[PDB]
């Protein structure tokens, strides 16, 4: 029952750009290059709008080739600053943000509906985060893991909606399973 | 707000 993983996407390997399309282009969600806790570059994206009313910044991905695979793995790194650190008694900031997805044969799409994407879920911090000392506070990188299918068109666009979280991305890696090959 |  070993399955390998076929990477279709690993963000933190990206070198430069991502290039990520906003909606807003801008004062929402923004690309930002910080250096790890080994002075490695990552390409994140952030926001925190927390002294506005509700938010609706959208963020979406290229088009991703599923290659036949029935069913992909969206596994997300983040980190958020907690609502009860940040001011303001109107009661909108959220520690969560949305994932979606759009199945596509067009890998050109631009100008698409939010009700053309379908949602995964709402992503929260958990039980699942590598602890990274920043300074002297302990940093939770946090990891979660979805995944979505039966799919059936060509490939998708991944995209992230923030509500009102202080938020970065970190990490986005997307795969999928397939049984070991034979070595002839 | 991140700064790595």
């Amino acid at each position: 029952s070993h399955m390998n993983e076929v990477t279709l996407l690993d963000s933190r390997s990206v070198q430069g750009e991502l290039g990520w399309i906003a909606s807003p282009l801008e004062g929402g969600w923004e690309e930002v290059s910080i250096m790890d806790e080994k002075n490695t570059p990552i390409r994140t994206y952030q926001v925190c709008n927390v002294m506005e009313p509700s938010q609706n910044n959208w963020l979406r991905t290229d088009w991703i080739t599923r290659e036949g695979a029935q069913r992909v793995y969206i596994e997300i790194k983040f980190t958020l600053r907690d609502c009860n650190s940040l001011p303001g008694v109107m009661g909108t900031c959220k520690e969560t943000f949305n994932l979606y997805y759009y199945e596509s044969d067009n890998d050109k799409e631009r100008f698409i509906r939010e009700n053309q994407f379908v949602k995964i879920d709402t992503i929260a911090a958990d039980e699942s985060f590598t602890q990274v000392d920043i300074g002297d506070r302990i940093m939770k990188l946090n990891t979660e893991i979805r995944d979505v299918g039966p799919l059936s068109k060509k490939g998708f666009y991944l995209a992230f909606q923030d509500v009102g979280a202080c938020i970065a991305l970190v990490s986005v890696r997307v795969f999928y399973k397939k049984a070991p090959l034979t070595v002839r | 707000w991140f700064r790595g």
